[PDB]
RNA sequence: CCGGCCGGGAACUCAAAGGAGACUGCCAGUGAUAAACUGGAGGAAGGUGGGGAUGACGUCAAGUCAUCAUGGCCCUUACGACCAGGGCUACACACGUGCUACAAUGGCGCAUACAAAGAGAAGCGACCUCGCGAGAGCAAGCGGACCUCAUAAAGUGCGUCGUAGUCCGGAUUGGAGUCUGCAACUCGACUCCAUGAAGUCGGAAUCGCUAGUAAUCGUGGAUCAGAAUGCCACGGUGAAUAC
RNA sequence: AAGAACCUUACCUGGUCUUGACAUCCACGGAAGUUUUCAGAGAUGAGAAUGUGCCUUCGGGAACCGUGAGACAGGUGCUGC
């Protein structure tokens, strides 16, 4: 039946179903390659399912606000490893050794008083 | 810094074909925080680099990185204050990553047509030890070899 | 179809704001979809806290205003009228729609 | 500039004055503090005193200056040079 | 510049508003500068009167004016007539009609807006101002308090080079934001000028 | 502050609202699309004289308490210094010092 | 590849060498060519000389390079002998349009020598 | 009419209240039977997890008597008060801090995707019509998770420019306007057409930055009738290096 | 300074007022208030109409405004040593 995961990451909000079938990917009513082109989230999405190699015989169903390309991509990479996790407990000791499971949370710093954009002070001078 | 001696972060491997050499060379190619259009030089670069060589994209790219690599550098250091150069060895860390950047900062001169052009030409002429890559390198030996005195 | 959409600075006394408005409610004859957790509006102010120079020492201040959301479906004319026999607190702000 | 629909701006005591110039039909000067005044094609060929800040400098209205203010013909900040 | 405002942190840790209502974006400076009115109008008729402080409360169209005085039966008077006459202006100067309660202080040398009173109205009756310290340091610690330290800044004594000058006993942890510390600052003017008091009175934590 | 501002203030306002509710009357005539030629040389000359305190483009929104012009805010209607006072003093409801 | 002022380049793109002429940019060259009707693609060079013709009286309907030079010239010497403010901002050689003369305005005031 | 659109669902994103968690708690090794360090397990998080608020005693007789308050001097047909116009916006020059560039990792044209935070009642102002555009007209909704501001931009796909002061740059200036406002000359912002300056990476020197940071791209707010390249916030992409 | 076209505005030129634009007191009256005109850059100066209300000692008392004297008012004037 349906197995879910959620994934956050960097203000993205990713929910994936993951079901027993075909290797077609389903995202926002569109696929993978018309949603995602460039090199995040053609690679990212397949990195979980290609640690432990299922990625025919499962089919996805992801829907995501939030964020941008890349977020929305580690978004769906964190919930399909929360997703895979619920099929066996042993997934997630194998696919502990190699990241994903780790929320990977690192927001943006808020600009802070008196600088320009959190870090950046604005140019010293002596004299 | 001062105290720590904090780990180094882990960079992804490359999506096309999978390298960390790559990923970093498309990081230190990349400027203004835009990783897809360098990822789109490297690949336009490295895909008109393996005609001009028969041997293909990745060891084409490592041995035409490894003529332009250091094995001794010259930092500056005090002894009693004069403040002079020294030689000492280089991390191949550090090497590798001295030859990416030594091979873009060249590239960047030398001005073609594009930046994948620009690229195509100097990690050929650098792969045949004539390129300015590999001259900023003869620099580097040169000088460490000529103060070689300091131990 | 009631619908009583009430405001305040304090969430703890907003608690019981909606707490008193939602048993007097429930007491009887409505069927009320219960406290609604509409999200908290932060607004926030940055003011210079020196009479002169120092444009950089700065405070910012915030005030919050917690919304919550009541709707009464199945009313009945006591519970409207018992729920405005009520005078819960000062620092609640509450609007009844009809 | 202006809107084009809202026509041109004149003060109304300007309006009076230059009209009770035009009725009366003398050449005699008339000062005045106005200078965000649209100059009229009425007020041709009278000298008009307009106040600079300090005095009035007093300009003659031609027919080419028919578009601008009154203030426009009369300077207000002084300046020769540094040496 | 340094030292934060103790009340003024702890207003959203621990210690409560003065203020207890809410308003949109148009009622909020009138209710506000009502407020502002009806404090500064109550301050001196019982600035005489030994008051602490009034907390404005805005229920349904009117004012709800709770004052923590340590003399009750100066501010109520004969029979609570005078706080009649304290309506018949509120309900005036606030607009909204009026409702005017009295709330007691049990121990006036545990409230530090009273304290600064004390030691600014010893200033202005030209005491020597370490006895008017030492002597409401000593009373808070002997009437029971965890810490107390007083402050006076200005020319102390009749000077021409103004210095300041503190006492504490017992502990007065500002940092700590679960303490319970009421600190106020007072005036006194005498005829070398202005000098300022600031208590803060260190109960326990909460 | 030049309590002579506060009374040129209240002057100015005193005169805004009255003249207000002639102005937004007699300053539509100007600019509908169609009113006619003669009514809005008529109404920008009526419009003129009118007293230029009534333009509610003169008032400064001053403090309150203090009657200063720079630093102003809308939501309490005072200056910074004064709402920094009553925030740290408790006066103000709702206004935690901020922090995230 | 000869509008009656100037010569126009062979290479470039006819939008492009439309715009080599004093009176017309982009957007004037832009409706001149969709007048005529030739596409914005092209070179000058494959144009034909009918074609050419037939641009030519379509930038001869405008104001172009030599009656334009006239206009600019005689607006400014009118403002200059009028005496208005402008006039005598274009008089001194400075900022005309109420520029800051205090730092910058060093393209009307010239190169910075002094 | 495939639009959460409608029944309906109470799963999920989310919203907000209430808890659990992270404490060198566990393991190994080294250390004075110690405090501690180093590493490992599990764990979303590893050792003050990230960030903010929080500024000790005092120094500079630092800043402010022009926010306020105040002691003393000074003025009182005036240094008080009212008004119109001007000025604070000047301009041989020097410096500080920013913005935009000098282009091909780019300019332009077409098509298309992905945000967060916030404001709104003499205010935000859909849809439709008119205007090349700024905007105008008529005009519903909204004191708002409802409605509006408001199509996010970098990105991406195709074409084109083919290294020129050039299809770079967008200063300056002329003409024609729009809008706010009693009023736009001094002295507003924007639009459209025309103009097309310096500038080809910058001397001695000098600044910021240790990770979601620098850099780069847009958005929003306060003040505000109108007038941000400033300030305060918010997200997108996103490094290099530390011997 | 979280925003100088007028305002802000503290500055300058010119025109004006003095117990005063903001307060309290005292004496005399007049409802307040609204419309509109003329002169003037405007402040101001002069009017012509309209309304006459509340509690009632109701010759009065509350708001309002005008006139006259003196305490005074006012000062973004100086000294942050």
């Amino acid at each position: 039946n349906q197995y879910y995961g959620t994934g956050r990451r960097k203000s993205s909000a990713a929910r994936v179903f993951i079901k027993p079938g075909n290797g077609k990917i389903v995202i926002n009513q569109r696929s993978l390659e018309q949603y995602f082109g460039r090199e995040t989230a053609r690679m990212v999405v397949r990195q979980p399912l290609e640690l432990v190699d299922m990625v025919e015989k499962l089919d996805l169903y992801i829907t995501v606000k939030g964020g941008g390309i890349s977020g929305q991509a580690g978004a769906i990479r964190h919930g399909i490893t929360r997703a895979l996790m619920e099929y066996d407990e042993s997934l997630r000791s194998e696919l502990r050794k190699a990241g994903f499971v780790t929320r990977d949370a690192r927001q943006v710093e808020r600009k802070k008083v008196g600088l320009r954009k959190a870090r950046r002070r604005p140019q010293f001078s002596k004299r | 810094p001062r105290r720590r001696v904090i780990g180094q972060r882990k960079i992804l491997p490359d999506p096309k074909f999978g390298s960390e050499l790559l990923a970093k060379f498309v990081n230190i190619l990349m400027v203004d925080g835009k990783k897809s259009t360098a990822e789109s030089i490297v690949y336009s670069a490295l895909e008109t680099l393996a005609q001009r060589s028969g041997k293909s994209e990745l060891e084409a790219f490592e041995v035409a990185l490894e003529n332009v690599r250091p094995t001794v550098e010259v930092k500056s250091r005090r002894v009693g204050g004069s403040t002079y150069q020294v030689p000492v060895e280089v991390r191949p860390v550090r090497r590798n990553a001295l030859a990416m950047r030594w091979i873009v900062e060249a590239a960047r001169k030398r001005g073609d047509k594009s930046m994948a052009l620009r690229l195509a030409n100097e990690l050929s002429d650098a792969a045949e030890n004539k390129g300015t890559a590999v001259k900023k390198r003869e620099d580097v030996h040169r000088m460490a070899e000529a103060n070689k005195a300091f131990a | 179809r009631i619908r009583i959409r009430l405001k305040a600075f304090d969430h703890r006394l907003i608690d019981q704001a909606t707490a008193e408005i939602v048993e007097t409610a429930k007491r009887t004859g409505a069927q009320v979809r219960g406290p609604i957790p509409l999200p908290t509006r932060k607004e926030r102010f940055t003011v210079l806290i020196s009479p002169h120079v120092n444009k950089d020492a700065r405070d910012q201040y915030e005030i919050r205003t917690h919304l919550r959301l009541v709707d009464i479906v199945e009313p009945t004319e006591k519970t409207v009228d018992a729920l405005m026999r009520l005078d819960l607190a000062a620092g609640v702000d509450v609007q009844i729609s009809l | 500039p202006r809107s084009l629909k809202k026509g041109p701006f004149i003060d109304l005591h300007l309006l009076k004055k230059v009209e009770k110039a035009v009725e009366s039909g003398d050449k005699k000067p008339l000062r005045t503090w106005s200078r965000r005044s649209t100059i009229f094609p009425n007020m041709i060929g009278l000298t008009i005193a307009v106040h600079n800040g300090r005095q009035h400098v007093p300009v003659f209205v031609t027919d080419e200056m028919v578009g601008h203010k009154l203030g426009e013909f009369a300077p207000t900040r002084t300046y020769r040079g540094h040496a | 510049g340094q030292k934060v405002h103790p009340n003024g942190i702890r207003l959203g840790i621990v210690k409560p508003w003065n203020s207890t209502w809410f308003a949109n974006t148009k009622e909020f400076a009138d209710n506000l500068d009502s407020d502002f009115k009806v404090r500064q109008y109550l301050t001196k008729e019982l600035a005489k009167a030994s008051v602490s402080r009034i907390v404005i409360e805005r229920p349904a169209k009117s004012i709800r004016v709770t004052i923590h005085t340590a003399r009750p039966g100066i501010v109520i008077g004969k029979k609570g007539e005078d706080v009649e006459k304290l309506r018949k202006v509120v309900a005036d100067i606030a607009g909204v009609p009026a409702q005017i309660n009295i709330a007691e202080v049990r121990k006036p040398e545990l409230d530090a807006k009273l304290v600064a009173d004390s030691i600014t109205s010893q200033l202005e009756r030209r005491v020597m101002f370490r006895r008017a310290m030492k002597r409401a340091v000593q009373n808070a610690m002997r009437l029971g308090a965890k810490g107390i330290k007083v402050e006076v800044s200005g020319r102390l004594g009749g000077a021409e080079i103004a210095r300041t000058e503190w006492y504490r006993e017992g502990r007065v942890p500002l940092h700590t934001l679960r303490a319970d510390i009421d600190y106020n600052t007072s005036e006194a003017h005498t005829t070398y000028g202005v000098i300022g008091v600031k208590v803060w009175i260190f109960k326990g934590e909460i | 502050a030049k309590q002579s501002m506060k009374a040129r203030e209240v002057k100015r306002v005193a005169l805004a609202d009255k003249y207000f509710a002639k102005r937004a009357e007699l300053k539509a005539i100007i600019s509908d699309v169609n009113a006619s030629d003669e009514d809005r040389w008529n109404a920008v000359l009526k419009l003129q004289t009118l007293p230029r305190d009534s333009s509610p483009s003169r008032q400064r929104n001053r403090c309150r308490q203090t009657g200063r012009p720079h630093g102003f805010l809308r939501k309490f209607g005072l200056s910074r210094i004064k709402v920094r006072e009553a925030a740290m003093r408790g006066e103000i409801p709702g206004l935690k010092k901020a922090s995230w | 590849a000869r509008i009656a002022g100037i010569n126009i380049p062979d290479h470039k793109h006819a939008v492009i060498a439309l715009t080599s002429i004093y009176g017309v940019g982009k957007t004037r060259s832009k409706a001149i060519l969709a007048a005529a009707g030739i596409a914005e693609d092209v070179k000058i060079s494959e144009l034909s000389e009918g074609q050419i013709d037939t641009l030519r009286d379509e930038v001869a309907k405008f104001v172009v390079e030599g009656d334009l030079r006239r206009e600019i010239s005689m607006s400014i010497k009118r403002l200059m002998d009028l005496g208005c403010y402008r006039g005598l901002r274009h008089r001194r050689g400075l900022p005309v349009r109420g520029q800051r003369t205090k730092t910058n305005a060093r393209t009307r005031k010239g190169p910075r020598k002094p």
